[PDB]
């Protein structure tokens, strides 16, 4: 029942709603036909069924690695997706800004709980630019059609942590 | 690693015209799914394009032809029937439509005292496309800086160069968008004949003791009096009248800073308002002055 | 004869751990019939074909236990007759397909002293085990008798005090459920329960 | 090739304080005109400074001392009496005066739905100096971008970062001008408690056929309902009434999208208007909704 | 009675009024005590008394050389005079813009009258920056306390030209 | 005794070619008296001291002919007695010092058919030779008899039709002159001339 953990869960729930809404808004204007993938996004494979067992270090380590990759891709989109996708601002930019804060919010969490910090990992090389404006939009469905799973798994994962500390 | 693409990249077409879109699949993707041109399906804005409008040009490309375009914005998407149950997106393009800009008409400019030259023009039929308006201006042996219209107020610009009286300037506006470029007529004029001075201020009504049927008006003319000779219009009525009266224009055809209004009813309150403009009537009437009240002695 | 047509497949899930999918023949023309069922986890670990066991060993339904909650699964239902196949492939994500059952035990009670207040209470559905990670949000609707239009509120928890009940009139009340993180879809409406605000 | 200079270059001093200005002549100019310190005359804004206020510190420099500065802007000029008839300008400086900025008080921020965080504060006594206002904001382990106030609206800023609900943010304003720097109190708050949602729209009044004394209100809540639970205030009166009535707040303390108003007079027209805010009363009341009219069956 | 000559005279008369007004406005806010000089401005020495005799080539050649130097100095002021003199805008900038046009107006005049054009002269090296903000203002009195003599001598000189062609 | 005090010097010019300056003793204490007069053109050509000749050879006035119109001159009037000097130095620019004489021959006439119009006419002053380079601008003032406040107009040319004359009343009219390019200063007012608008 930490004071710090309730607040972080609230922002993930807040961010999850923004991401689901933006994904649905995006599909309304630029429909997607089919499951879109990007080789660079992480696989979020972990079963909620067998999710209780996983203790405190794994949830926080996994969220940071997954969320950091997603931040780069959202940030990447606002640079090169093409004029076709300018219509998702400012909603897409607000998501970028709030998502950046949540990654920051997680780093503060690790310091206050005095948990061993992961080693400064080597940043991933740059993503090639999209091959077309529509290629960036198709990439956009994949990037924030995935970002509402990482955040979804964060609310679920963080609620597990509250049950312990 | 897309499967293919649609060409042209992002076309803009004219309303009621024809448009043909071609979707081409890369060979590597075609091998992977074991498909060909006959399996391409087109969708737009969540609407399935009816199969009868498709045209297989070759096993690598499919095409559709739109006639009488009536949508301002058409989102076109190309999808493939890979297993024959699951639809996957190949490519997409945005079709924007509209009209070329109409030739600007009723082009006019105005020089408000203390401000830079401003020009206004009548835009024609709505074009539904982002249309840029650029004010072009040149004197005769050198062209001075351009005005790119702001999204707000698409019919007006305020130049970035200071107004220069007494020199003929050639001005025109060029309207251009993805479907066309057009220029207004090349009107030619001297800014000195397009001045809209500010109205006179410090207007005062004074009660002369002698001749209880006479009132003298005084005021300060606008600074623009240093370049042109001003003409004014003084209107007056009784404090209770509903309509304004007017001094004979011939009596006020040249620069002055005072005027004595006569044949007014004794010990009656009168309200005055004034405006001024260039002596030759070439230009624009200024706005109405501040209201003024007065009472005879 | 002719090869089988594609079978019609639907999946569902009323809880967060296991889900299940069902299928029906689209045509009763192939007399002998059998079903091949399988599924895989699409990537971007042998995630290949895993059998979908058929529960009372004859029904038109198989269940997948211990499914990955956030991953997407491609279910392969294949109709086979002595003459061919017409595999139906159906994409399913546990986070998308989920739909809880309506709340249970909905009761509506008057609120003494307040002629236009009612207290509504209800319980979780039995198919949803109460667990701290996945709550459910609830949506309550109430309508006075003989009136045509519903009013909607979004209660916190398992209770809701209605404050705009028409005085002296029976009220119908029904509720529906959805995963608290907006996963899946809203439940079907509960059976209506009736109550009447107290007098005074 | 000036003759000399005044120091300090361009001072700013506090009202009612003392200021000493020193004018120094270069040696080369002094030789040319055959003069010295006793010949320096000071002038300000066309006013000759009275000789009794001068102080010759040495033959190279003269000085004046101002007490109880009361002018917002003082133009000081130093001149020399070369031949004793002709005055020539040696140097000049501009003296600007004012007050240091007062500590901002009543600091408050507001998050209008769809817009970025905006903060307002009460400026204190006029300072007569160009005073910059900078909104400082930081969460706890990193400081985010600053708001430099615009000349227009000196008491407000609209941040350049998107609003982030559910995280406590430390905010304060620092006011600074040539005479001083000061900071507002370091208030601390969560933007979620400073939201001013837009008012409900699509408000509809409907005439139920049964129970001619009952009318049902429906409307669409503001998007901000996804983060906080809303509370509302519904006011109503008869089409001819002069004052508004109000539903008991206790009956409307939590999010909902409809309400049935009872005990209304039969076949009478009623006008409604609504506003909403966060359920705990922490924040700001929204603006009034669009007006709505209705008639019972 | 050339159509071209009347119009140019009108603009010089217009510009003269602006310059006199700006010089007087400037002296009102930043008084000057004494006659200010700059080594770089031209000496406008020519007597109106013995001014009739001078024919068409001299008036136009002299105005261009004098006015070109004055344009540079006005333009120079808007770059480096110091914040103290920012108060003379936008009036000072309008003078710069109109003065530039009049120099241009004179070059057009020479072409239309088919007069021999002066050789492209070597531009003068840069003026050192002012030693102080007030040094720039003192320089300003000299620059446009002189520019209302060149223009003054232009109206007078151009009226002589009208009397001939 | 004591050295002379600085003499008092004024200059003036009613035309654009020559100008003239005058000086008076500030004190009649130095009995024998004589004046040294000179002037130079300040630069930024022996522009040194040039004598200022005294016209009827005894008066307190010297004239400079063929002066540079735009240049600035520094006039040096020096009082000398057997005991010293007190040179007065006075800066003068022909473009600044100039002041024309008032217009001549001002006449005001009624305008038949218009009971509130008058036609004013006047001529150049004799000290200003009409020449195309230096016109004069004019400023006309008119005032009805017994009234205290003047009305001002700025006529083009040597004539002006007044349009706000009070009907049936004598009007006083006076005018002043200035160089048409705002050089120097406005003239003194002409002598008033009277006229009365026609009846009808
Ligand atoms: C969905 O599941 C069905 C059921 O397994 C899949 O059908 C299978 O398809 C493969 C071909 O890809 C068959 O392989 C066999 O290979 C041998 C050796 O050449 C040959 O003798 C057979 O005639 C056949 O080609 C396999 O037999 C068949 N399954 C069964 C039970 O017969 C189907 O491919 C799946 N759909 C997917 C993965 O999209
Ligand atoms: C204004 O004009 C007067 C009149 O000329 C100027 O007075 C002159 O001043 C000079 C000194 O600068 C005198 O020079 C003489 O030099 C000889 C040789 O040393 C010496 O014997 C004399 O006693 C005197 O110093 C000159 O005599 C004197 N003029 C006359 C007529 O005596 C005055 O300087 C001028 N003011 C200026 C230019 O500011
Ligand atoms: C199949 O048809 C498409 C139709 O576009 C062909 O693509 C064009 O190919 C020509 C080759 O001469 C190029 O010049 C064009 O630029 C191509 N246009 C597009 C939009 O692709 C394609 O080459 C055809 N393939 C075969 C094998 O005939
Ligand atoms: C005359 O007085 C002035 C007063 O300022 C002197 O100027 C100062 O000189 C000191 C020398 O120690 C410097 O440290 C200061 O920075 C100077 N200030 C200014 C404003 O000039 C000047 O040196 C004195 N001269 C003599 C010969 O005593
Ligand atoms: C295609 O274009 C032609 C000519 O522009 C037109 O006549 C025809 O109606 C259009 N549509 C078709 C052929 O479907
Ligand atoms: C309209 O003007 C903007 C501003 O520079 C420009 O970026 C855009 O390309 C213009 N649109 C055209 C030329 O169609
Ligand atoms: C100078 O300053 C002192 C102290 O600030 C003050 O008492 C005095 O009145 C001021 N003015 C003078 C000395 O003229
Ligand atoms: C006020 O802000 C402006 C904007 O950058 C800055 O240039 C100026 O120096 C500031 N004034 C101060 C710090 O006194």
């Amino acid at each position: 029942p930490r004071a710090e953990l309730d607040s972080t869960v609230l922002l993930t729930r807040s961010l999850l709603a923004d991401t689901r809404q933006l994904a649905a808004q995006l599909r309304d204007k630029f429909p997607a036909d089919g499951d879109h993938n990007l080789d660079s996004l992480p696989t979020l494979a972990m079963s909620a069924g067998a999710l209780g067992a996983l203790q405190l270090p794994g949830v926080l380590t996994r969220l940071r690695a997954d969320l950091l990759s997603y931040l780069r891709h959202v940030q990447w989109l606002r640079r090169a997706g093409g004029s076709s996708l300018k219509t998702l601002e400012p909603e897409l930019g607000t998501l970028q800004a709030r998502l950046d804060r949540l990654l920051r919010r997680l780093q503060l969490l690790m310091s206050r709980l005095a948990l061993p910090q992961p080693p400064p990992d080597p940043p991933a090389p740059p993503l090639a630019p999209p091959s077309s404006a529509w290629g960036g939009i198709r990439a956009a469905h994949a990037i924030l059609g995935g970002l509402h799973l990482t955040l979804d798994w964060a609310v679920r994962g963080l609620l597990l942590l509250k049950t312990r500390l | 690693d897309p499967c293919g693409y649609i060409s042209p990249e992002s076309p803009v077409v004219q309303l009621h015209s024809n448009f043909t879109a071609v979707c081409v699949l890369k060979e590597k993707c075609m091998d992977y799914f074991h498909v060909n041109a006959n399996y391409i399906v087109w969708k737009t804005n969540h609407f399935t394009i009816p199969k009868e409008q498709y045209t297989i040009i070759n096993r690598t490309a499919s095409s559709v032809t739109f006639t009488d375009i009536a949508s301002l914005n058409i989102q076109l998407t190309c999808n493939i029937l890979t297993f024959g149950q699951l639809e996957q997106n190949v490519y997409g393009i945005t079709i924007i439509s509209g009209l070329p800009p109409e030739k600007p008409k009723n082009l006019s400019c105005i020089v408000n005292e203390g401000k830079k030259m401003r020009c206004e023009w009548d835009g024609g039929r709505e074009t539904h496309l982002e249309t840029n308006f650029t004010l072009k201006s040149e004197w005769a042996t050198h062209k001075f800086a351009d005005c790119k219209a702001k999204r707000d107020t698409p019919t007006s610009c305020t130049v970035d160069y200071s107004t220069v009286y007494f020199v003929n300037i050639e001005v025109w506006v060029e309207a251009e968008n993805a479907l066309g470029k057009v220029t207004s007529d090349h009107i030619n004029f001297d800014p000195v004949y397009k001045v809209k001075p500010n109205p006179p201020h410090n207007l005062s009504v004074i009660n002369s003791e002698e001749l209880s049927s006479i009132l003298k008006l005084t005021w300060t003319n606008p600074s623009i009096k240093s370049v042109i000779i001003l003409k004014y219009n003084i209107q007056y009525r009784t404090k209770d009248a509903s309509t304004w009266s007017q001094i004979p224009p011939e009596d006020t055809a040249s620069t002055r800073s005072s005027f004595t209004v006569q044949d007014l009813k004794p010990f009656t309150e009168y309200v005055f308002r004034i405006r001024c403009m260039k002596e030759d009537g070439k230009g624009y009437w200024s706005d109405w002055s501040e209201e003024a009240s007065g009472i005879t002695y | 004869g002719y090869p089988p047509a594609r079978p019609v497949v639907s999946c569902q899930a009323a809880d967060y751990e296991n889900f299940s999918c069902t299928w029906s023949p689209s045509q009763i023309s192939g007399l002998p019939t059998r079903y091949l069922t399988s599924y895989r986890k699409k990537t971007v670990p042998s995630t290949g074909p895993w059998p979908c066991p058929q529960d009372p060993l004859g029904a038109a339904r198989c269940v997948v236990h211990g499914a990955e909650f956030w991953s997407q699964y491609r279910i392969n239902v294949t109709e086979v007759n002595p003459l061919g196949a017409s595999t139906r492939l159906l994409d399913v994500s546990l986070q998308s397909i989920l739909r809880p059952d309506p709340p249970q035990g909905l009761r509506v009670e008057s609120v003494p002293g307040y002629p236009r207040r009612l207290r509504a209470s209800w319980t979780y559905p039995a198919s949803w085990p109460s667990q701290p990670h996945f709550l459910l949000k609830f949506r309550l609707q109430y309508r006075p008798a003989q009136h045509p239009a519903w009013s909607t509120v979004e209660p916190a928890g398992l209770e809701e005090v209605i404050t705009d009940a028409v005085a002296g009139l029976p009220h119908a009340v029904r509720v529906s459920a959805r995963d608290f993180l907006d996963a899946g879809t809203w439940s079907t409406w509960s059976p209506e329960a009736w109550g009447t605000p107290s007098t005074g």
